[PDB]
C-alpha cells in the first residue's frame, strides 16, 4: 500500500525544470560525474531492498527427565525375576546419552509435488548473434 | 521417504527382536512409554500426526509363551496392539507343521497386515527378515513369508539374518534335517543373507567382554549392534553415504552366490578399554582377524570376493584410505583374480551409541564389515555330512511323512546343495 | 531509481506477513495435540472406572 | 555477455558445485544472504556471467542441481551460500540408481531427465548471448554416469554451435571407491569422447599428494579437497570475467589445445601452494610459478606426466606482471627440454594475462596441459575392465535393465582404439 | 426454520430412539431435565418460551412395558407427557393383529398427534420413521401408518430405518411371514429405507469394539451415531451442505428401486485408538471394505449404482477428491456402465460428540457411507426362498387367516417379491 504506485499516465507531462537556471555545471565537471551516477543505477535497488564446519545439536532428551514407567504386571519378589525382561530395566544416566547429534532433515525434500514441464509457445525472442543493432 | 519395515518370525527372532529396539530406541530420544518427553526418525518410526511414535515392526510366532513376555514387559506400551499376530499350537520344531498344516491358516493374517504398513511409508526401500533356520516354526513360516513376498509385490530388495546350527554345539536333534530343506527356499528368493553362527560369539564373548558366563541376553545385544551399522547411513549425516539398494548391487558377483558373513569390531570392555589408543589403523586390521570372524570359518582357507565395509564415528578419509592400503599387500588375505579392486567404503559421523546395562565400552571409532568370500562353502559342505549321516537309514523321516509332505521333497533338496557346493568350486578357479 | 525503492520493498513488506501466516498454522496444529494430549488421558481411564 | 550456465550432476559434483559457487561467490563480494557489498568498481563490471537480476536487486546463480537421490541435495542447501540457489530449478528423483548405470540411463534417468531437460533450456535462453556449457560428474557412480552422459548427449543435439566442457574424476586403481568402478567408468567415456567438446581429468589420488607433500596440512578433508578444484575452476573463468592484457575467452583456450578431433582430454592444476609454516618464506615472483606448474606432484592426475611428452599445453597467467617476462620464460622452457616436446608444431605453449588476483595472494597461474601421460589412466582402467568382463562378472545386473553384452562389447573396443590413436603421435616424427 | 418429525414403534423405534435422543441431547447441550445451562437446536426441538425444550417426537407402541420404562426413567421429564400413545394388549408377533385387529383403535390417536406436531413447525422437510419390520411387535402398525401419511401429506419426503432379520441368526420363528407382508406395505409408500440387518453388527462389534460380550445396549449406540452423521449437515454450518430432500433425487435411480444399504467407519476403541495417524487417506478405503458392511451382504457380488458418502470433521476438501480418485481405479469394485458418477460428496465441520461411558472413541475425522449396490437382491433372495419353505404346507397360516386376513393376500404379496427380483436383474445387466 504505497502512494508511489498510483502515479498514472498523463502525469509525467511537463513538471517544471528540476535544476535551477543559475547553478548549471559546466561541461568539464559532467565528464567526471559518470562514475558516481552509474553506480547509483546498479546499487540503488541494491542498497535498499537487498539488505564453516559441521556443528552438532543438543540431544532431544534431557538426562534428568527420563520418567521411567512401571511394568503393568505386579511382580512380588526378586525370585521370579525373568531374564526375558532384563531390557530397559536401567534408566539412562549422563554418561549413556550421546554427546553430539548430526540430524538429517528433509523439510526441503517433503515438497515439490513434481518437477515442472512448461507446455508453452516459444516466447523467447531472438537477439541476433553479432553486434546487437542489426536485430529486429 | 526412506525407511525399513521389519519382519520377525520365530522365537529366536522375538528374543533378538527385543534386543534391536533397545539399541535403536536410545539413539533417537525415545523413552519406553513411546511418548516424546529435525526429521531423523522417519526411516524407522511413522509419525501419527499427533502424539506417539509407532514402531514399524511385525512380530510373528506360533507359540504364545514368548509373546506373553512382550505384552506385559517394560516395552508394553510401545508396539501397536493389533500387529502381534499369534497362534495357538506350537510347531514343535517340525518344519512340516510350519509349511503345510498350521502355517496355512495364519499366513493370511501376516499377509493382510503387511500391505497396510506399505500404505503409510512412501518409499519403502526393502524388507529386513530375521529368522532362525534351525527351527520348525522359524524355518517354516519365515520360509513361506519369503515366497509370497517375492511374488506379492515384485522387485523389492530383501535382507535376511539367519541363524544356522553350530558345528559341535546344537540345541535340538533335528536341525540338520530342516536346515538343509530350508536352504532351497532361501536360495531363490532373497538377495542377501548373513551367517550368524552362535558358537563364534561365545569365543568372541570369552576374550573381549571378560565374562566367563555369558547368557543369550548378552548374545542378543551384539547382533542388534550390527543392525545399527548396516542401516546407519539411512537416518544420519556423513561425509559419504550408503544405502540398502546399493548393497545387493555391489556385494553379489553372481545371482546365485548370495551368502556373505559379517564381522564386527571392536569388542573391548570398559574394564580395560583405556590402555589402547583405539587408533583407526589398528581397528581396520582388527576386523580382518581370521579367528575373530563372527562366523564359523577361517577365511585363510579361501579367497575373497567383495568386501563392502562401513565405518562410523569420527572416521576420516585418510584414516581409512591408508588403512586399506596396508591390507591389500598382506600375504594372509588373497583376492580372486578378476576383482583387482574389492572394497566399498562408507562414512557416518554418529558416535556409536552405547546401551545402558550392557558391556560394550564406548569408543570414538567403530567398524562393521559385510564381505562375501568363497570360504562360505565350509559350513555347507560341513553341514552336508550330518545330513548324509542320518537320511541314509531314514531315521526321524517318519514324522515328516506325517505332516503331509511328499517323500520326494527330501531327495530334491540335497541336489541343490551340491550344485551350490559345486558352483563355489567353479567360480574359485583362476582363469 | 529513487522511485523504485518503495515498490521493490512492496513485495518485501507484503511477504513478511505470510511468513507470519505460515506461523498461523504453526499455532494451528496445537489444536489436535492439545486435543489428544489431555482430553484422551481421561477417556483412557474412563474405561478403567 | 558471453555468459555460461552451470549444470551439476551427481553427488560428487554437488560437493564441488557448492564450493565453486562458494569460492566464486567471494571473488565478486556477494554476501551469503544475497545482498551485494562489493568494494571495487571492477568487481561488478561483468557480473552478468554468473548472476541474474530479479525483484529487490538480489542475485541467484544460474545453476540446476540434478541428482537421483535426495540425501546430497538436502545437505547441500543447509551449508553456507546455499540460499543463492533458486528453489524452482532443483530436480530430484524418488528411487535412486545404486551405482548401477543402467538404472540411471535407460530406466529411471530418462523419465525424470525431462525436467532437467526443461529447466536447462530456460536458463540458457535468458542470457543475452550464450557462451557455452560446463558439466561436472563422477564417472565412478552408476547414477550420474548415465543421466549425466544423457544430458550431455541431448545438449549437443540441441545447440550445435556452443561449446561444452567437463571436469571429470576418473577412479585411480591405487585408491578404490566403487567395486563397479572399472565397469561403469570405461563404459561411460565411450559416449563422452564422441560429443563432449572438452574433458578435464583430475584424479582423487593426486588431490591427496598435494596436501601431504606441499600444502603440509595434517588432516585433509573433502572441504580441503573440494576447495582445490574450486579455486582451479575459479582460474579457468577468471580471465573471462575481468579485464586483461590479452583477454582469453573460453574457446580462445580451445583454439590452441586440440590438435585433432578425438584428442580432447586435457589435465590441469592450480598453484602456487606453500606450507603454512613456510609461506612466509618462499620468494614470490613471476619465475617461481613455473617450478610448481610443470612440477610432477603439482599436476593433479595419477599418471606421471614425464613418461611421455606434451602435444600442446598453455597456461593462463593471472595477475599483474611484466608481459615480456611471461613470454621470455615461456620460450625459455621450450628450449632446453626439447626431448619432452614434439618437433613438428613449434612454440607449443600459449600465454594469457589478467590483472586481478584472488584475495590473499599476489601472483599465481593456472595450467592446462595436454600431456601424453594420459595413456596410462585408461590402461589401468582398461586393464582391470578387460579382466573383469571375460568371466562375465557382475554382468547379470546390466543385462537385467534392457542392456546386452553387445553394448558392453563395443565400448571396450572404443577405449582400445582411443588409447591407440593417442599414443601414435608420441612416436610420430617429421 | 427447518424441521423434522420423529416416529418410533416398539422394539426398533423405541430402543433406537432412546439412544438417538441421548446422542442429540449430549450434542446440543440439552440436559435430561430440559433446562439449558447458561440456533442449531431448532431442527430437532421446539421452544417452550421459558426453561426446558421438548423434542419433536411421538412415541407409539402397543405393549406398555417398554414405553412405561420411558416415563419413569432418568429421561422422564423429557418427552411430552401426552405424546406417549400407549396400547393395552400386545399383538404377539401377529402381523394381522397389529394391522387389522387392534391397530385401528390407535391409528386415530397417532395421526392427530402428528397433525398437531406438524402444525407448530414451519420448515417441514421430511419424516424420520425408525420402524421395526421383522418384529410383529410393530410391523402391522408400521405398514398402515406410512399408508395414511402418504395420502394425508403428499410430496413431503419420508425416511425409514428397517432392521430385517439376519440370514442365519433370528429371534422370532415366524419372522419370514411378517417381513414379506411388511415389504409390500413399504413398497409403494416409502421413499428411502436402509438395510440394517442385525447380523453385521454382531460381526462388526467383536471385530472392532473389543468387547467379547456384546449386548443390545452395545448394538443401539452405533445406530445413533449414524443418524447424527446424516443430519449434522442440516443443523451445523458446512462448506458443501446436503439436506434431507437432497437424497431421493441423488440415490434412487428409478421409482421402483428405493432401498439402500449403509456402513460406518472408523470404529476403534480408545485402548488402541491412537497408534496410527488415522489419515483421511486410509479411512475412505475402509468405508468401502466389504468386511465392515453395515448389513450382511457382499458388495463384491454386485455392481454399484450410486454412492453418496458424507464426511464430517476437519477434512481438507482437496483430500476429498484425492481419496475418491483412488477408489474408482481399484478392481466379484466396479460401477454399472450407465453410471458415469454416483458420488455425492458433502463436508461438514463439527466433530462428532462422544458420550462418556460409551464405546466409540472420538477422533478429529470421520465418515459415514451410504451406497446402493446391486448385491441387495441377496437378502430378498434368501428371505424369498424361506417364505417358500414354510408356505409349502401352510405352516402357521391358519392363525393369520383367523384374524380377518383374506387368504388371497399372501399370493399377491409373493408376486411382489418376483417383480422386485426381476427388476433388479434387468437393471443389473449391461447394454
Ligand atoms: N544366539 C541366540 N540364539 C537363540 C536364542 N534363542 C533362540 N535362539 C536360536 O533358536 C534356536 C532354538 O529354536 P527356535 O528356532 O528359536 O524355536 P522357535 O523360534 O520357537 O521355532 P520352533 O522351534 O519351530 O517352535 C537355537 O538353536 C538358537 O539358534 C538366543 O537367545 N540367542
Ligand atoms: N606490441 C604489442 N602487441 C600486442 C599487444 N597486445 C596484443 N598484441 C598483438 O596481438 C597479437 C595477438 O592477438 P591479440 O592482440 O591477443 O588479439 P587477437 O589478434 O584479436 O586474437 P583473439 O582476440 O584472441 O582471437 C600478438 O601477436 C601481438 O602482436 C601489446 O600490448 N603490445
Ligand atoms: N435392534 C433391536 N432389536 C430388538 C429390539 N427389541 C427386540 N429386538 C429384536 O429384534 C428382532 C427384529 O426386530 P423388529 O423389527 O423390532 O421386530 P419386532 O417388532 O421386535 O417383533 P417382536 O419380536 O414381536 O417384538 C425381534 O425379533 C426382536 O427379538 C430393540 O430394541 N432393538
Ligand atoms: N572430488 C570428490 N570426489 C568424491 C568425494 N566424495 C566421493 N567422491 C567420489 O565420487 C564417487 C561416488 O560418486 P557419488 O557421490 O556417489 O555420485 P552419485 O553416483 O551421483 O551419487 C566415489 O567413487 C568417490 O571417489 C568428494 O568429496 N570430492
Ligand atoms: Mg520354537
Ligand atoms: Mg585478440
Ligand atoms: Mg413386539
Amino acid at each position: 500500500g504505497c502512494k508511489a504506485m498510483y502515479q498514472t499516465t498523463n502525469n509525467d507531462y511537463g513538471q517544471p525544470f528540476l535544476q535551477d537556471n543559475k547553478t548549471v555545471p559546466t561541461y568539464n565537471e559532467l565528464v567526471e560525474a559518470q562514475t558516481e551516477v552509474t553506480r547509483a543505477e546498479k546499487q540503488l535497488k541494491n542498497k535498499t531492498v537487498a539488505t564453516n564446519v559441521i556443528v552438532p545439536k543438543k540431544f532431544p532428551l534431557k538426562e534428568d527427565s527420563y520418567k521411567a514407567p512401571e511394568p503393568g504386571l505386579k511382580i512380588g519378589n526378586p525370585l521370579y525375576m525373568t531374564a526375558n525382561r532384563e531390557y530397559g530395566m536401567l534408566k539412562p544416566t549422563a554418561f549413556e546419552i550421546p554427546n553430539r547429534f548430526y540430524p538429517k532433515d528433509n523439510t526441503y525434500s517433503k515438497s515439490f509435488p513434481g518437477m515442472h514441464k512448461f507446455d508453452g509457445l516459444n516466447t523467447n525472442i531472438t537477439f541476433s548473434k553479432v553486434h546487437r543493432a542489426l536485430d529486429e | 521417504m526412506r525407511e525399513v519395515i521389519s519382519i520377525h518370525v520365530g522365537q529366536g527372532g522375538i528374543q533378538v527382536g527385543n534386543a534391536c529396539w533397545e539399541l535403536f530406541c536410545l539413539e533417537h530420544g525415545i523413552q519406553p512409554d513411546g511418548q516424546m518427553p529435525d526429521d531423523a526418525f522417519n526411516t524407522f518410526f511413522s509419525e501419527t500426526g499427533a502424539g506417539k511414535h509407532v514402531p514399524r515392526a511385525v512380530f510373528l510366532d506360533l507359540e504364545p509363551t514368548v509373546i506373553d513376555e512382550v505384552r506385559t514387559g517394560t516395552y508394553r506400551q510401545l508396539f501397536h496392539p493389533e500387529q502381534l499376530i499369534s497362534g495357538k499350537e506350537d510347531a514343535a520344531n517340525n518344519f512340516a507343521r510350519g509349511h503345510y498344516t498350521i502355517g496355512k491358516e495364519i499366513v493370511d493374517l501376516c499377509l493382510d497386515r503387511i500391505r497396510k504398513l506399505a500404505d503409510n511409508c512412501t518409499g519403502l526401500q526393502g524388507f529386513l527378515v530375521f529368522n532362525s533356520v534351525g527351527g520348525g516354526t522359524g524355518s517354516g513360516l519365515g520360509s513361506l513369508l519369503l515366497e509370497r513376498l517375492s511374488v506379492d509385490y515384485g522387485k523389492k530388495s530383501k535382507l535376511g539374518f539367519t541363524i544356522y546350527p553350530s558345528p559341535q554345539v546344537s540345541t535340538a536333534v533335528v536341525e540338520p534335517y530342516n536346515s538343509i530343506l530350508s536352504t532351497h527356499s532361501l536360495l531363490e528368493h532373497t538377495d542377501v543373507a548373513v551367517m550368524l553362527d552362535n558358537e563364534a560369539i561365545y569365543d568372541i564373548c570369552r576374550r573381549n567382554l571378560d565374562i566367563e558366563r555369558p547368557t543369550y541376553t548378552n548374545l542378543n545385544r551384539l547382533i542388534a549392534q550390527v543392525i545399527s551399522s548396516l542401516t546407519a547411513s539411512l537416518r544420519f549425516d556423513g561425509a559419504l553415504n550408503v544405502d540398502i539398494t546399493e548393497f545387493q548391487t555391489n556385494l553379489v558377483p553372481y545371482p546365485r552366490i548370495h551368502f556373505m558373513l559379517s564381522s564386527y569390531a571392536p569388542i573391548i570392555s570398559a574394564e580395560k578399554a583405556y590402555h589402547e589408543q583405539l587408533s583407526v589403523a589398528e581397528i581396520t586390521n582388527s576386523a580382518f582377524e581370521p579367528a575373530n570372524m563372527m562366523a564359523k570359518c577361517d577365511p585363510r582357507h579361501g579367497k575373497y570376493m567383495a568386501c563392502s565395509m562401513m565405518y562410523r564415528g569420527d572416521v576420516v578419509p585418510k584414516d581409512v584410505n591408508a588403512s586399506i592400503a596396508t591390507i591389500k599387500t598382506k600375504r594372509t588375505i588373497q583376492f580372486v583374480d578378476w576383482c583387482p579392486t574389492g572394497f566399498k567404503v562408507g562414512i557416518n559421523y554418529q558416535p556409536p551409541t552405547v546401551v545402558p546395562g550392557g558391556d560394550l565400552a564406548k569408543v570414538m571409532r567403530a567398524v562393521c564389515m559385510i564381505s562375501n568370500s568363497t570360504a562360505i562353502a565350509e559350513v555347507f559342505s560341513r553341514l552336508d555330512h550330518k545330513f548324509d549321516l542320518m537320511y541314509a537309514k531314514r531315521a526321524f523321516v517318519h514324522w515328516y511323512v506325517g505332516e503331509g509332505m511328499e517323500e520326494g521333497e527330501f531327495s530334491e533338496a540335497r541336489e541343490d546343495l551340491a550344485a551350490l557346493e559345486k558352483d563355489y568350486e567353479e567360480v574359485g578357479i583362476e582363469t | 531509481q529513487t522511485k523504485k525503492v518503495e515498490a521493490e520493498l512492496e513485495e518485501n513488506i507484503l511477504r513478511k506477513c505470510e511468513e507470519e501466516k505460515r506461523y498461523e498454522a504453526e499455532k494451528e496444529r496445537i489444536l489436535n495435540e492439545q486435543r489428544m494430549q489431555g482430553r484422551f488421558v481421561l477417556q483412557q481411564q474412563m474405561l478403567e472406572k | 555477455m558471453r555468459e555460461i550456465v552451470h549444470i551439476q550432476g551427481g553427488q560428487c559434483g554437488n560437493q564441488i558445485g557448492a564450493k565453486f559457487w562458494e569460492v566464486i561467490s567471494d571473488e565478486h563480494g556477494i554476501d551469503p544472504t544475497g545482498t551485494y557489498h562489493g568494494d571495487s568498481d571492477l568487481q561488478l563490471e561483468r557480473i552478468n556471467v554468473y548472476y541474474n537480476e530479479a525483484t529487490g536487486g538480489r542475485y541467484v546463480p544460474r545453476a540446476i542441481l540434478m541428482d537421483l537421490e535426495p540425501g546430497t541435495m538436502d545437505s547441500v542447501r543447509a551449508g553456507p551460500f546455499g540460499q543463492l540457489f533458486r528453489p524452482d530449478n532443483f530436480v530430484f528423483g524418488q528411487t535412486g540408481a545404486g551405482n548401477n548405470w543402467a538404472k540411471g540411463h535407460y530406466t529411471e534417468g530418462a523419465e525424470l531427465i525431462d525436467s532437467v531437460l526443461d529447466v536447462v533450456r530456460k536458463e540458457a535462453e535468458g542470457c543475452d548471448c550464450l557462451q557455452g556449457f560446463q558439466i561436472t560428474h563422477s564417472l565412478g557412480g552408476g547414477t550420474g554416469s548415465g543421466m549425466g552422459t544423457l544430458l550431455i548427449s541431448k545438449v549437443r543435439e540441441e545447440y550445435p554451435d556452443r561449446i561444452m566442457e567437463t571436469f571429470s574424476v576418473v577412479p585411480s586403481p591405487k585408491v578404490s571407491d566403487t567395486v563397479v568402478e572399472p565397469y561403469n567408468a570405461t563404459l561411460s567415456v565411450h559416449q563422452l569422447v564422441e560429443n563432449a567438446d572438452e574433458c578435464m581429468v583430475i584424479d582423487n589420488e593426486a588431490l591427496y599428494d598435494i596436501c601431504f607433500r606441499t600444502l603440509k596440512l595434517t588432516t585433509p578433508t573433502y572441504g580441503d579437497l573440494n576447495h582445490l578444484v574450486s579455486a582451479a575452476m575459479s582460474g579457468v573463468t577468471c580471465c573471462l570475467r575481468f579485464p586483461g592484457q590479452l583477454n582469453s575467452d573460453l574457446r580462445k583456450l580451445a583454439v590452441n589445445l586440440i590438435p585433432f578431433p578425438r584428442l580432447h582430454f586435457f589435465m590441469i592444476g592450480f598453484a602456487p601452494l606453500t606450507s603454512r609454516g613456510s609461506q612466509q618464506y618462499r620468494a614470490l615472483t613471476v619465475p617461481e610459478l613455473t617450478q610448481q606448474m610443470f612440477d610432477a606432484k603439482n599436476m593433479m592426475c595419477a599418471a606421471d606426466p614425464r613418461h611421455g611428452r606434451y602435444l600442446t599445453a598453455s597456461a593462463l597467467f593471472r595477475g599483474r606482471m611484466s608481459t615480456k617476462e611471461v613470454d621470455e620464460q615461456m620460450l625459455n622452457v621450450q628450449n632446453k627440454n626439447s626431448s619432452y616436446f614434439v618437433e613438428w608444431i613449434p612454440n607449443n605453449i600459449k600465454s594469457s594475462i589478467c590483472d586481478i588476483p584472488p584475495k590473499g595472494l599476489k601472483m599465481a597461474v593456472t595450467f592446462v596441459g595436454n600431456s601424453t601421460a594420459i595413456q596410462e589412466m585408461f590402461k589401468r582402467v582398461a586393464e582391470q575392465f578387460t579382466a573383469m568382463f571375460r568371466r562375465k562378472a557382475f554382468l547379470h545386473w546390466y543385462t537385467g535393465e534392457g542392456m546386452d553384452e553387445m553394448e558392453f562389447t563395443e565400448a571396450e573396443s572404443n577405449m582400445n582404439d582411443l588409447v591407440s590413436e593417442y599414443q601414435q603421435y608420441q612416436d610420430a616424427t617429421a
